[PDB]
């Protein structure tokens, strides 16, 4: 068929057919642009008209263009030859290296696994990071959340992430940046070159970027979290091997959908958001999943607008992840880094049968006297802490001891701490908090625990403090 | 002057807590006042909204 | 070409199908797509219909042709679900066969009178003790479970519908009672391991698992609770005794929210429509207990509902709770602090009461409840904890010990014997001379030790179903033998 | 359903067949203006986004193409457009002038000299609606950008390429960091150092022309306007100027930036902007969103800051350096406009209103003040004692609300934070600035007075300027501080101390 | 009338609360644009131009006068709402009568600390 553009406001173009109408979401190629221009269709407004989202700059068009419908939804390259490309929401590269020679293309619109499709079994994944490990243990094949404000971690911490399981993993990867800084995409496709995890020359990279950046406008920001979601959805299944997928940030998912939401003429929810956000969010959320053919190791950041956890986009979001980790600006504050809240991140493996007896009591016995102290700051504001009882003092001092263990150094943070990254596999951390707790390390300062490894490290530090002092 | 010290402490925190409870009469007043704006901001944000389309 | 069993759409989008035609369907009536797709028609106006698709609208073109089945929605019902997974409409998603139901049920019924009621009177044993002692729920209740995330509303649920197994395996037939789990807007891989877990238990042979996860498009998700509430409605009205979970309930609103919006209803408070209250309560007004006239069975109800920062002022947190006759608050801080479930006992209320609870439980819970109202009035000294006069000082130390009771783990209710038997001896007294962090252990053996040997004594107390004086004394004699040995 | 062109003026020239003598492709008759805004019935050629120019001199930007008219919102004052004028096509996608002819101008929105020294002799035009930088074209962001405010240099530094955000109450003193970094080029710029010269761009969104005169006065004062763009959309000009504004400054510098030239701009204020976007969005029937706000005022500032870039050296090696500038209400960062920024910027200087009263002028409230870039664009000398600076002050502050040790603490941190005061259009040279900082964080001022480490801050730097030019410029050219160096400065720091009482 | 005819009047609105209200109502089914707690924002002209009247002509026109007594009525006693500020704007004095001086039982409650009268002792009989 070949279509008209009748109107152009903003993002949104209404295009007018006169052979068949082309069905929801196809996608409809503008006729007469130095650059590709696509129109997802969204709407069929009757008289054979339908109402289009432009997946890229609306300048310079003019009513009367004639369109052609490619007859079926965005379709991408797919297969193991995006590995180490970088590709836009239309699949087409944009990292200078020639087109993308695949025999595989997939269309980015597809429905979920039903419901006799999913996988039941969970198994830690040590990440390495004392305080995720410890209090909110990850799972090979769910999915994770980073609930951050702005500026609190949540990208520093999921290229720690990457840098540490990316590499040492079998399988292949995907990282979907959705709407965030264009500095930050460059700095990772560097950061991997540099690293080996991308490889230039042969066929040996393990990596398939992709990017819908904060220049691109709503109706692309809203639909590269579905071509990266498309390519992990192919190694997942025709591969037959194991994935994982980063995104960064899921927000602005929603935020571009909201962007267009009001042009598409749709009364407005709650707080500005379209209508439609939960189902615009499920259906999505709902194709990161691990099945009985494969499975995904989704990480997503997830920006919390000015650090408000019941925001609708964040507050729905909770309800997909199988373990959220909340970012906190207040610990961030205090210069525990990573900043994560140790009585905010929950999960659905933290169990007795899951991680085991030990663990379990640990974990929850961390949770416990942070949360003692917690009540206890009340008092100290007004007594001041002499004050104090002695089974109590024990308790502030134990507790701002943990809370000091519970940081780190990533190898990431080398540039803004100096310090050197670390790894903590799951033993020593929870020897650590065993012996924290139990007090056998009343004697040495809670300064000897800030950024270490291990807790023979904080043993060394404390005496390098007093050897220097 | 332990006895004095003691009486001195209780009419103190007496004091402290009506001053408390003095203020947060104020406080409740205005988060009151404040919840029923932001209601009625944004019902008439939605409203506003629903008008112009 | 026909305009009265037949249209044509003029418009689609965003799963808003505007159809030409169909003079004759009704209100609330079930149209078919030519795409195999369902819907239902919700706008009647004088030009078009407004059908909300049950599905993806990529396979609705504009011009297609919608063909009006005649019917109401309707789900089928019967001992033939019990087991399987259906979504919400019926059609089984477990991959099992087919259902097998030969009655159907209509979602859209109204809810029984004020004469076929009778006072709610049955105890609805939950398995915790939390809740079956100072917040109890009877059968013909609408007690519901509000609180924040990751707070343990659905382990209260699942240790309800778990803890059932002890009558269903039994041979009494009036207290067996049938589970219902709507699980509306969740992940599918969430209501697997929930299955699984269930299976696990071996919970799932009296179990109807009613699924609309996020993926489902919005009238599913709006549709879930009512084809659950029928599915139960039907063991209501057959002399059988029902309990059904809605999980949550905030999510079907928003749902029908984003409904109402796309169909271009008034707005109203928070984009909610003016139908948010009367749609949940034509729902949980559904929950009753007939009289005998009537076959005597009933229907209780828990719908979840999720808070936002504890605010309950919200709209729909209170449009339910100026519905239901209870509500069982689950605060985080209490969470994290040991106190698990997280059961706030102090917001926590039923307004059904004590009406229905055993004998026994009543007996022990009455002064229960006494002995905590006390203890939180004076909490707050309990850091001080010295420089206070023996009586706060022994109201805080009875306290503690009567909260590290209601401490309780994942998946492992307690027959309510078992229960009254903990909380007697807290409670008489034959605790207060022990170190609260020791407590826990105390109970976990204590239960052991009373199960293995004096079975014969839980069994009278079971039947009777009250602590005779004779039992009475037994069961401290019990106490006192055993604390000397620990 | 009423179309805007379904009037009895129009349907009667379609009923008596007489619409074919008049040009309904290249030209358009205005059916009704009103409120800055036209309604065109015509240009069915005419592209989305593109100029056109009415019959009386005025420009507009045709926004809307609707089935049946165009929206077009007037440059200018409607009070010379009435309903029947003739509105003509300009064929080109709004676009403005470019060049080093605008240097020393204060252009308006639309690149027309305001100043009265004459036309601008450019010779290019860029499209201020165009595409940043991509993923590959850029590098990491290495150099360093002398603010040439301690505060800013030492705990907050910015590169080249980088979008910080300045950000505080109304009357803290952002456009007083602003005109700082604008002076403090002038050392660089009067210099061969062809690599480290930075051309500014001043955005004057939405103020009165009396300050945007004081401003520029103030720039001749310091001869800094030789080097300098004056981008003038004040307070009386319509609402559309006030919009694209910031758009003919970003793309006046991404011509120095696709030459291989360094610029800085610095969009005062952004949030002024925003509100020029809503009306023009609300006068064109676009349905609100948030406070009005249309629903894409995140997209309107993103594709703004994104064109701030590092090219690599096969693209030119040249740079933008944005410095957005937002205005909090009560210190409510947490509104809606100044959290859609400051999550599109990397680093942020907050500006804080009661650090300005207690006595800290600039306000910048260090801790809450980050620079992703962070060291990474920073010079090694300043790196070296910012690094002990730094720490000490994050020390200090967990113990201010106030032994021994501590109390040495607390009066380092005082005396650091007496040496991060300062004036006004007076900053100073990297080596001036790191040369104090090293007298005050090494402790040669543990024992001077609080009240007397302003004035011996000033007495030094004119002390060493007077007398070891040659030890600044060592450390300046050799970019660190070197042993010998260091001995230096140290020598130099006890012989004032102790003859300065 | 009586103004206007050389005599003496007193009117006494009670209360001027409950016209705003009334005048909100009959906005919003108007469809008008709400505003700051949903009232219009003709909100104040409306009692502007009602209590301007209250005037006190001169000799050369009647010397008649009219006095006005508007009666508002401020849930928890904010002072700081809406129409109590668009009124404490429009009259030349004010009579704040607080909730707890009443309930002391000193009656009338007028809390002489806030309450003014912007013509004060101007006419006051001198022995006053
Ligand atoms: N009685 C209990 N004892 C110990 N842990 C519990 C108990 N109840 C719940 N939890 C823990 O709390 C966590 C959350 O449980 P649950 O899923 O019941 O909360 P939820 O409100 O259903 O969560 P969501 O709101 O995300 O659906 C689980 O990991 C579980 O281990
Ligand atoms: N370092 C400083 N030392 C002393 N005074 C200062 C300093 N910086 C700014 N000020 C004072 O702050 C006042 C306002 O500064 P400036 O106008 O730069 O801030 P601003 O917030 O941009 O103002 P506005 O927001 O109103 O345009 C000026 O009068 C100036 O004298
Ligand atoms: N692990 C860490 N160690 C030290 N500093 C950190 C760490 N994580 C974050 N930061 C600081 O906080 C800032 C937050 O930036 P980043 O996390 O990258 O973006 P986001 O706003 O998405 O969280 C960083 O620029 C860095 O200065
Ligand atoms: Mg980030
Ligand atoms: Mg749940
Ligand atoms: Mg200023």
């Amino acid at each position: 068929t070949t279509g008209r553009i009748v109107a152009v406001i903003g993002a949104v173009v209404d295009v007018q057919f006169d052979e068949g109408l082309p069905p929801i979401l196809n996608a409809l190629e503008v006729q007469g642009r130095e650059t590709r221009l696509v129109l997802e269709v969204a709407q069929h407004l009757g008289e054979s008209t339908v109402r289009t989202i432009a997946m890229d700059g609306t300048e310079g068009l003019v009513r009367g263009q004639k369109v052609l419908d490619s007859g079926a939804p965005i379709r991408i390259p797919v297969g193991p030859e995006t590995l180490g490309r970088i590709m836009n929401v239309i699949g087409e590269p944009i990292d200078e290296r020639g087109p993308i020679k695949t025999k595989q293309f997939a269309a980015i619109h597809a429905e979920a696994p039903e419901f006799v499709e999913m996988s039941v079994e969970q198994e830690i994944l040590v990440t390495g990071i004392k305080v995720v490990d410890l209090l909110a243990p990850y799972a090979k094949g769910g999915k994770i959340g980073l609930f951050g404000g702005a500026g609190v971690g949540k990208t520093v911490l999921i290229m720690e992430l990457i840098n540490n399981v990316a590499k040492a993993h079998g399988g292949y990867s995907v990282f979907a940046g959705v709407g965030e800084r264009t500095r930050e995409g460059n700095d990772l496709y560097h950061e991997m070159i540099e690293s080996g995890v991308i490889n230039l020359k042969d066929a040996t990279s393990k990596v398939a970027l992709v990017y819908g950046q904060m220049n691109e406008p709503p109706g692309a920001r809203a639909r590269v979290a579905l071509t990266g979601l498309t390519v992990a959805e192919y190694f997942r299944d025709q591969e037959g091997q194991d994935v994982l997928l980063f995104i960064d940030n899921i927000f602005r998912f929603t935020q571009a959908g909201s962007e267009v939401s009001a042009l598409l003429g749709r009364i407005p929810s709650a707080v500005g958001y379209q209508p439609t956000l939960a189902t615009d969010m499920g259906t999505m959320q709902e194709r990161i999943t691990t099945t009985k053919k494969g499975s995904i190791t989704s990480v997503q950041a997830i920006y919390v607008p000015a650090d408000d956890l019941t925001d609708p986009a964040p507050a729905t979001t909770f309800a997909h992840l199988d373990a959220t980790t909340v970012l906190s600006r207040a610990i961030a504050e205090l210069g525990i880094y990573p900043a994560v809240d140790p009585l905010d991140s929950t999960s659905r493996i933290m169990d007795p049968n899951i991680v085991g007896s030990e663990h379990y009591d640990v974990a929850r016995g961390v949770q416990k006297i942070l949360q003692d102290y917690k009540s206890l700051q009340d008092i100290i504001a007004i007594l001041g802490m002499d004050e104090l009882s002695e089974e109590d003092k024990l308790t502030v001092s134990r507790a701002r001891k943990i809370q000091r263990f519970l940081s780190q150094p990533f190898q990431v943070a080398e540039v803004f701490t100096g310090h050197l990254g670390k790894l903590v596999p799951l033993k020593e951390t929870i020897k650590g908090f065993q012996q924290i707790l139990a007090g056998e390390y009343d004697h040495l300062p809670e300064q000897a625990f800030y950024m270490v490894g291990p807790i023979e490290e904080a043993v060394a530090k404390a005496d390098k403090l007093a050897e220097e002092h | 002057s332990t006895t004095s010290e003691q009486s001195a402490r209780m009419t103190a925190m007496d004091n402290a807590s009506k001053n408390a409870s003095e203020m947060i009469d104020k406080l409740t007043l205005t988060f009151n006042r404040t919840r029923q704006a932001v209601i009625t901001k944004e019902l008439i944000e939605i409203i506003s909204g629903a008008a112009a389309l | 070409v026909d305009l009265e069993e037949t249209g044509r759409v003029l418009s689609i989008g965003d799963g808003i199908a505007r159809v030409h035609g169909l003079r004759n369907v009704q209100a609330e009536e079930m149209v078919e797509f030519s795409s195999g797709l369902k819907g239902m028609s919700l706008n009647l106006e004088p030009d078009n219909v407004g059908v909300v698709v049950f599905g993806n609208d990529k396979l609705i073109k504009e011009g297609d042709i919608v063909k009006r089945t005649g019917a109401i929605v309707d789900v089928p019902v019967g001992e033939e679900l019990l087991g399987r997974v259906v979504d919400a409409l019926g059609n089984a998603i477990d991959g099992k066969g087919p259902i097998g139901s030969k009655a159907r049920r209509r979602v859209g019924l109204k809810a029984p009178g004020i004469i076929p009621r009778i006072s709610v009177r049955e105890p609805m044993q939950t398995g915790i003790k939390a809740v079956d002692s100072l917040v109890p729920i009877g059968r013909g209740q609408r007690e519901l479970i509000i609180g924040d995330r990751q707070t343990g509303k659905t382990s209260i649920a699942i240790d309800t519908i778990i803890n059932q197994k002890r009558f269903n395996d039994g041979t009494d037939e009036k207290k067996k009672l049938y589970c219902i789990y709507v699980a509306i807007g969740q992940k599918r891989s969430t209501v697997a391991q929930l299955v699984k877990r269930l299976t696990d238990a071996d919970a799932m042979k009296y179990t109807i698992v009613v699924s609309a996860t996020a993926s489902d498009a919005a009238p599913l998700q709006y549709l879930a609770p009512y084809s659950g509430c029928s599915m139960g409605e039907y063991f209501r009205d057959n002399g059988k005794h029902a309990l059904i979970i809605y999980d949550d309930l905030s999510k079907q609103a928003v749902a029908y929210r984003q409904m109402s919006l796309l169909l271009r209803r008034p707005p109203g408070r928070e984009a909610y429509p003016g139908d948010v209250f009367y749609l949940h309560s034509r729902l949980l007004e559904r929950a009753a207990k007939m009289n005998d006239a009537f076959g005597g069975g009933s229907l209780t109800a828990l719908p979840v509902i999720e808070t936002q920062a504890g605010d309950v002022s919200a709209y729909i947190p209170t449009n339910v709770i100026s519905i239901t006759d209870g509500q069982i608050f689950l605060e985080t801080e209490l969470f994290y602090k040991g106190i698990r479930p997280a059961i706030n006992v102090g917001l926590s209320v039923s307004r059904v009461g004590s009406a229905a609870q055993t004998r026994a439980m009543k007996q022990v819970a009455g002064t229960m409840k006494l002995e905590l109202a006390q203890y939180r009035e004076v909490a707050a000294f309990a850091q001080f904890g010295s420089d206070l006069d023996a009586a706060t000082q022994q109201l805080l130390s009875r306290g503690v010990r009567l909260t590290e009771l209601l401490k309780q783990g994942q998946y492992s209710p307690m027959a309510i014997e078992e229960q009254v038997a903990v909380i007697y001896a807290g409670v008489r007294g034959y605790l207060d001379k022990l170190e609260p962090s020791k407590i826990t252990k105390f109970e976990n053996a204590f239960l052991s030790h009373v199960i293995s040997q004096h079975q014969a004594l839980l069994g009278k107390i079971r039947t009777d179903g009250k602590i005779s004086e004779e039992s009475d004394a037994k069961l401290k004699e019990i106490v006192t033998n055993f604390l000397a040995g620990f």
